């Protein structure tokens, strides 16, 4: 049965004879029980705490900075998403904003 | 542990290599197969790491350890080239070989580190001695001129 | 037993099975397959990113300072079509422990490699280009068995001297 | 693993070694095999190449000297091959590979020779760090210099 | 299995399904709407005022004197027609509190 | 294997031989460390005493 979703997660499943990849995000889906798998993806906007400590300038002197940062998942590209996808599926929410936090 | 160079001086060096059955070659596969066959994984990995192990301590003669930190590139294509044949010859073929770590307790290395160290303290120190003779001789000159007006004032 | 089984992008589903004794190997990643109960074998490669934190202790540079530099590298399997080749025949089905720990002993060896091979003021000045080398000088060895390198860096610089 | 064994020279050495050896697939040398060993166990074959080519590599290794095992020493592989292809292969055994796992010295010969140049990069950090402090001192100097001047001259003015 | 809802002017009602499969959001404040068991998705954005206390601690200016500074600004979200596409993609169903704390940091 | 001490005394003598050149590589590295550390020495007082 299809299966509606907002705009802050993808819905990208793989069901018989859909070998192309199917970016669905706010839209529906024909899922049949025993043949698809269905996976899911948090597009929602997480906040990074940036903080480096002791690093040194272009002067050498060590002063502690702090950052901040609002990193989103741009599912509007289809690419983009496409190739988030390989990756970011069953991952938690924590574990993508500390890859991320860390890059 | 505890190798000696081609200078001699000894250096505790580990290494890390990555390797793996090359079953694509049906001729290796067929050479590996008659004595593989029956060995665990632990065994398969440790006589392969003596034969390794023999390699590397054979070629820590060839390299100097000056060498060995500077010029990696060609002692590691070098070793994987000797280890690679003589390994492919017993069957198994080196995806990649690494060196993990350079120790020495003889204190040989730490000198010609703290080398640099002092040609870099001898900036820092004229930077300090700049900025304190700067700071100094207008602080002594203002200091000078109050004076001068104060006691013009008195 | 289990029949026409299909997997998401996230993982690629790999199948190997001589129908008439042919050597006929197929590698899909979120596709569509067919597995009867003994034609072929139904696993599946997860190609999610590996965290690392390469942290070299005691390693020197070219003028020979000791500095113990912790790094950080994005690593996940290629989806290319010759080389998962390789990536199906080489790996699996070792579990993402053996992924990371492999991945993180072969970087940390290159990357202490390379940072022996340029100076401690390169490093401190220009390390974005220090950076594009370990990208030069690693993607022709870290490729071999099917692991890109989406991003590298380090991750922090201390000294005892 | 020989214990207390003696180069051309005469220095003592414990070296250890390691060789590849398996039982060959040839036509006539495989009658050798099958009519030689079996059916004795894994552990008989593995102590009789061991003591056997335990006496090959102390021979070879006193067949050469101390110098050559330090410096060129695949060769020496390379020569522990062309001596013992003609009689550990005899009864049926190649040798895949061989060469030495470590080697201990009691009367310290490789500790000696590494004192050759553990001092010579001690002399370059030593000459290097002397110019390092002469450069420092110097210029110092002449900065507390200026700066004492600048400082009584103005103490000149105080005064007057 | 709820039908046709509509939300007050405070609040802008989020409706996105694909009758054919193809692409079709509604994004309408204070309106009407319908949604049937599983054609779309009912959801509504807050589009309340925000309260915002932004205080830095021990920041400088360009001379450097080190002042403790603290802000209050006034924040909502906005009811254009192209930008609540990325309003409505962007950040619901995260609750008020994760409003207010992203904005906070933010400014 | 020898009781008496035979052999022992053959290796021996290339061991002295060896440590013979041991020693001329540190006495070598010592001079030459000390030659130079002691006129940069020198520089550094005399610019002292001029500063003086």
């Amino acid at each position: 049965m299809f299966f509606t979703c907002g705009p802050n997660e993808a819905m990208v499943v793989s069901g018989f004879c859909r070998s192309p990849p199917v970016m669905v995000a706010g839209g529906r889906v024909f899922v049949l029980p025993c043949i698809q798998q269905i996976q899911r993806i948090s597009l929602n906007t997480l906040t990074l705490n940036v903080k480096s400590e002791k690093v040194y300038t272009r002067h050498g002197v060590p002063i502690s900075v702090t950052g901040i940062a609002q990193v989103k998942i741009q599912g509007q590209n289809k690419e983009m998403l496409a190739a988030a996808c390989q990756m970011f599926l069953g991952k938690t929410e924590a574990e993508i904003a500390h890859i991320a936090l860390e890059t | 542990e505890k190798v000696y160079t081609r200078h001699g001086v000894p250096i505790s060096v580990t290494g890390i290599a990555q390797v793996k059955i090359q079953g694509q070659n049906k001729e290796m596969l067929a050479a590996a197969c008659q004595m593989f066959l029956g060995k665990t994984e632990a065994e398969i990995a440790h006589i392969a790491l003596e034969t390794l192990e023999g390699h590397q301590r054979a070629i820590m003669a060839h390299m100097t350890v000056e060498e060995i930190y500077k010029d990696r590139q060609k002692f590691s294509e070098q070793v994987f080239k000797v280890a690679s044949s003589d390994l492919v010859n017993m069957g198994i073929s080196v995806v990649s070989y690494t060196l993990k770590d350079i120790h020495d307790d003889q204190d040989y290395l730490h000198s010609l580190g703290k080398a640099r160290t002092a040609q870099v303290q001898k900036d820092a120190r004229i930077g300090e001695a700049e900025a304190k003779r700067d700071a100094g001789i207008r602080e002594a000159k203002a200091k000078q001129e109050k004076v001068s007006a104060q006691y013009l004032s008195e | 037993m289990g029949n026409c089984h299909t997997v998401g992008p996230n993982e690629a589903l790999v199948v190997s099975g001589g129908c008439c004794g042919s050597d006929y190997k197929q590698y899909v990643f979120g596709g569509w397959a067919w597995a009867w109960w003994c034609i072929s074998d139904t696993q599946r490669i997860s190609l999610e990113i590996m965290t690392l934190q390469p942290r070299c202790e005691d390693v020197e540079t070219a003028e020979g300072v000791a500095l113990t530099v912790t790094g950080v590298a994005q690593v996940k399997i290629m989806t290319e079509k010759e080389l998962l080749a390789v990536a199906c025949e080489q790996f699996l089905g070792k579990n993402v422990q053996d992924i990371k720990n492999v991945v993180l002993q072969t970087l940390e060896g290159h990357l202490r490699s390379i940072l022996g091979t340029l100076t401690v003021e390169q490093i401190y000045q220009d390390r974005d280009q220090f950076a594009k080398l370990v990208r030069e000088v690693a993607a022709p060895d870290v490729g071999r068995m099917g692991i890109e390198i989406l991003s590298f860096t380090i991750k922090d610089v201390y000294d005892k001297v | 693993r020989c214990e207390d064994v003696e180069t051309a020279e005469g220095v003592a050495l414990t070296v250890t070694g390691v060789a590849q050896v398996k039982i060959m697939t040839e036509k006539e040398l495989l009658a050798v095999a099958c009519e030689q060993f079996l059916g004795k166990n894994v552990q008989d074959i593995k102590n009789v190449v061991l003591q056997t080519l335990e006496g090959h590599l102390r021979s070879i290794l006193g067949t050469l000297t101390v110098e050559q095992i330090y410096q060129d020493r695949d060769q020496f592989a390379k020569l522990v091959r062309e001596v013992a292809a003609p009689d550990v292969g005899r009864m049926g055994i190649e040798i895949l590979s061989f060469t030495i796992k470590d080697v201990y010295d009691k009367v310290d010969y490789l500790s000696s020779l590494g004192k050759t140049q553990t001092a010579v990069v001690q002399r370059d950090a030593d000459i290097g760090v002397a110019e390092a402090e002469r450069d420092a001192g110097i210029r110092e100097a002449e900065c507390k210099k200026e700066m004492l001047d600048v400082k009584f001259m103005a103490d000149t003015k105080i005064a007057d």
